[PDB]
């Protein structure tokens, strides 16, 4: 199934997250707060359980399903995972959609790009590290580029986590070789905030 | 209505993970429901792990459902009178590392046609996070990451494969608070564990006035500190 | 309470198996009603 990767909104404002891949009636709906477990908060489309607010609604249209949360408040950051049932007993889940509800206000990310170092090399190994931090919302994702072609090997990319500022912060690591790190003379590394993307490059 | 996993923590790689989860408030025997397991690998999403249940039809002495990626290396059970669960996973690799939550299936499963059809978790578990790793508790190792703007540039420590977790890095032995800054550990293809920090300084520093970080791990038995230069 | 399938109850028959014992039958009631005659089969007339 296939989740939108974010969303964000104001209090007191509605959302409308989709998902897509699902024939069937059985669609359903989570939430999962970071460091928690996932509560189901919809089943069987629009249908609610008990002690979930009136404001999660369920919808499905022709292949896309929907969920709809109105009057958005604190509780409702967390991730959010749609699944379904599928022929005849397995069942699926989505990637999961990101819902941000935290305070004012947005900012562009920083980033701060670190080529392997002298003692490193030595070790016959190569790292780079992209550090992304103060970022609104908390969901961003990083690419990689070796000279002018990208690069999809060595990727290690983790969730942000909150700072003492509340803004978001994430790192990613590249591990790599260092006959392609000498090689190949700059190392770009790209992170797409919202859109806008954020660019540094280092050279030996 | 509570759901309790129990189990290693721990697993080595290529061994046998086994997991077992205690029902409370619920008879197993009920035929509402469906028991399995759901496992979400750290940072990434849900992924089906397969579900069982013992209420049966004249052909067959019970239902049984296993994920088709899954399915040869895992087995499920469950038990009647005593109210459990379990989950073996034979041949384990860092890539099956996830936080293994107790699942309850809801669906067409108390009144269907054919086959039963399970299709959400109603209840769930607190869950237990299971690393595999085919190596032992292993010491960081520290390297300098030499810094170059705006008046004022950063400088950090990396900390490189570890096991397990967790590692305490100071600047100067807590010599500067503000200014100072952190990044959480990253789960490594290899099982292993990685991070970093990183610290702002003027330029005018730069100089006779050095910076040392002071790393800390009590499993490893690892306390280093490092000299950085530009 | 039914817990289970929802459905009618059913009786299965082997179409092979009937057909079988049918062809075998049908020649056998042509011992009496001729050699070359039309027999035809239909469920009940009605009743109790
Ligand atoms: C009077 O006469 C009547 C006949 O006129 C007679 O009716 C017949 O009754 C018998 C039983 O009484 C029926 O036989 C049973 O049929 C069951 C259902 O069979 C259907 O479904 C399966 C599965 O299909 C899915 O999976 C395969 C493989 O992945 C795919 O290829 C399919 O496309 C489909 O995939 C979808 O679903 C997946 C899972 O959700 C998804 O992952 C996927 O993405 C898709 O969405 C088909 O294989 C069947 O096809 C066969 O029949 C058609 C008929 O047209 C043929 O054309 C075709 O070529 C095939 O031959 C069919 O569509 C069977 O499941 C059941 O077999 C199970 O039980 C026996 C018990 O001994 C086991 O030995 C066996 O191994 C099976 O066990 C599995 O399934 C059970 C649940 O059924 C589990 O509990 C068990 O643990 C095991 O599960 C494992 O495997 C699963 C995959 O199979 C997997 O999903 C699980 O996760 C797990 O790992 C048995 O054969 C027969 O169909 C009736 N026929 C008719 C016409 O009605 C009636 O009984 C008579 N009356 C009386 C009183 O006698
Ligand atoms: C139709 O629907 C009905 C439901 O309406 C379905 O009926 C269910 O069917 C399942 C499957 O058989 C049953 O599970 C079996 O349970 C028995 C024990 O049953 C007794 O205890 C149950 C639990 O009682 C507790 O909970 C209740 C509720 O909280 C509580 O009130 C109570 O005080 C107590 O605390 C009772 O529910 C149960 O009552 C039932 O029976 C009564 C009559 O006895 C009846 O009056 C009731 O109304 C009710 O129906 C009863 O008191 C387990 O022993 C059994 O486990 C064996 O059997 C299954 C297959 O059936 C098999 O897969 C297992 O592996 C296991 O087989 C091994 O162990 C046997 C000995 O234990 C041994 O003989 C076997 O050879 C085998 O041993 C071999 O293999 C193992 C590995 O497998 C190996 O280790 C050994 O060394 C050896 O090699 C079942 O799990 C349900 O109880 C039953 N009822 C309900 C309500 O669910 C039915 O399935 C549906 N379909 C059909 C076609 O009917
Ligand atoms: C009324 O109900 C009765 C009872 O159910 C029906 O009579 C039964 O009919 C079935 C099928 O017509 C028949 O089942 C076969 O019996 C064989 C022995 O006689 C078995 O060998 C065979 O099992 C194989 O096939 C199964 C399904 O494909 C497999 O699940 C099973 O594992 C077997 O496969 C093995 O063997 C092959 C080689 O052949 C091997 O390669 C494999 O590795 C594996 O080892 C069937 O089960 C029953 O025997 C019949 N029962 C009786 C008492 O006669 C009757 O048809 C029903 N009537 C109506 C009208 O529906
Ligand atoms: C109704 O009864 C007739 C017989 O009067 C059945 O015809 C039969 O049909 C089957 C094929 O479905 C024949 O089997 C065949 O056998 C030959 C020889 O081994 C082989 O070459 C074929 O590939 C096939 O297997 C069967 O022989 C035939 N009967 C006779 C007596 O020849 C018919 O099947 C019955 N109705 C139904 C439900 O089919
Ligand atoms: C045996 O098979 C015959 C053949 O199907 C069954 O006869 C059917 O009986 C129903 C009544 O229950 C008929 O419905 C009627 O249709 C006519 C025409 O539309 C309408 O005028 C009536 O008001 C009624 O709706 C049905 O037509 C009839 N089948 C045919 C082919 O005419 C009979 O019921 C079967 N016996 C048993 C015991 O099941
Ligand atoms: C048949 O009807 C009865 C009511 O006359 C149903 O029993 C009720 O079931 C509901 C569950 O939805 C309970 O909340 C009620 O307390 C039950 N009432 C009584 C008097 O038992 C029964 O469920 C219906 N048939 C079934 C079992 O499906």
């Amino acid at each position: 199934l296939t989740q939108p990767p974010s969303a964000s909104g104001s209090p007191g404002q509605s959302i409308t997250i989709s998902c897509t891949g699902t024939s069937n009636n059985f669609v359903s709906w989570y939430q999962q707060h970071a460091g928690k477990a996932p509560k189901l908060v919809i089943y069987d489309v629009n249908k609610r359980p008990s002690g979930v607010p009136d404001r999660f609604s369920g919808s499905k249209s022709g292949n896309t399903a929907s969920l709809t949360v109105s009057g958005l408040q604190t509780d409702d950051e967390a991730v959010y995972y749609c699944g379904s049932l599928v022929g005849n007993w397995d069942v699926i889940f989505g990637g999961g959609t990101k819902l941000t509800v935290l305070g004012q206000p947005k900012a562009a990310p920083s980033v701060t790009l670190f080529p392997p170092s002298s003692e490193e090399l030595q070790a016959n190994k190569a790292t780079l590290v992209c550090l992304i931090s103060d970022f609104y919302p908390g969901a961003v994702t990083v690419a990689w580029k070796a000279d002018s072609s990208p690069v999809k090997a060595g990727v290690e990319t983790t969730t942000p986590s909150k700072q003492s500022n509340n803004k978001y912060a994430a790192s990613s690591y590249l591990s790599l070789t260092p006959e392609q790190w000498k090689s190949h003379r700059s190392y770009s590394c790209q992170v797409t905030h919202e859109g806008s993307t954020v660019e540094k490059t280092v050279a030996p | 209505p509570q759901l309790q996993e129990s189990g290693p923590t721990l697993v080595e790689a290529s061994e046998t993970l086994s997991l077992t989860c205690a029902v409370s408030g619920d008879s197993t025997a009920a035929c509402n429901s469906f028991w399995g397991w759901v496992r979400q690998p750290p940072g990434k999403g849900l992924e089906w792990v397969g579900s069982l249940s013992h209420c049966a039809s004249y052909w067959n002495r019970g239902w049984t459902y296993h994920n088709p990626s899954l399915k040869s290396r895992l087995t499920l059970a469950l038990d009647t009178p005593k109210n459990l669960v379990f989950l073996k996973l034979n041949s384990v690799t860092a890539a099956d590392t996830a936080t293994y939550y107790c699942a309850r299936f809801g669906g067409e499963v108390l009144r269907y046609t054919d086959w039963p059809k399970p299709a959400w978790v109603d209840l769930w578990g607190r869950g237990t996070l299971v690393t595999v790793s085919s190596a032992s508790t292993k010491g960081p190792s520290v390297f300098p990451l030499a810094p170059s703007s705006g008046g004022t540039a950063a400088l950090g420590c990396l900390v490189k494969d570890y096991f397990p977790e967790p590692v305490t890095v100071s600047w100067n032995s807590g010599a500067l608070t503000s200014g100072v800054h952190t990044f959480p550990a990253v789960l490594q293809s290899s099982g292993l564990y990685s991070l970093s920090s990183v610290v702002t300084v003027p330029s005018s520093s730069l100089g006779t006035q050095t910076y040392i970080c002071n790393v800390n791990h009590k499993p490893s038995n690892t306390k280093v500190d490092k000299r950085v230069e530009p | 309470d039914i817990i289970g399938d929802i459905r009618q109850a059913h009786c299965n028959v082997s179409k092979a198996t009937w057909n079988e014992t049918l062809g075998k039958v049908v020649k056998q009631l042509r011992k009496h009603f001729g050699n070359n005659t039309i027999i035809r089969f239909a469920n009940s007339s009605g009743g109790d």
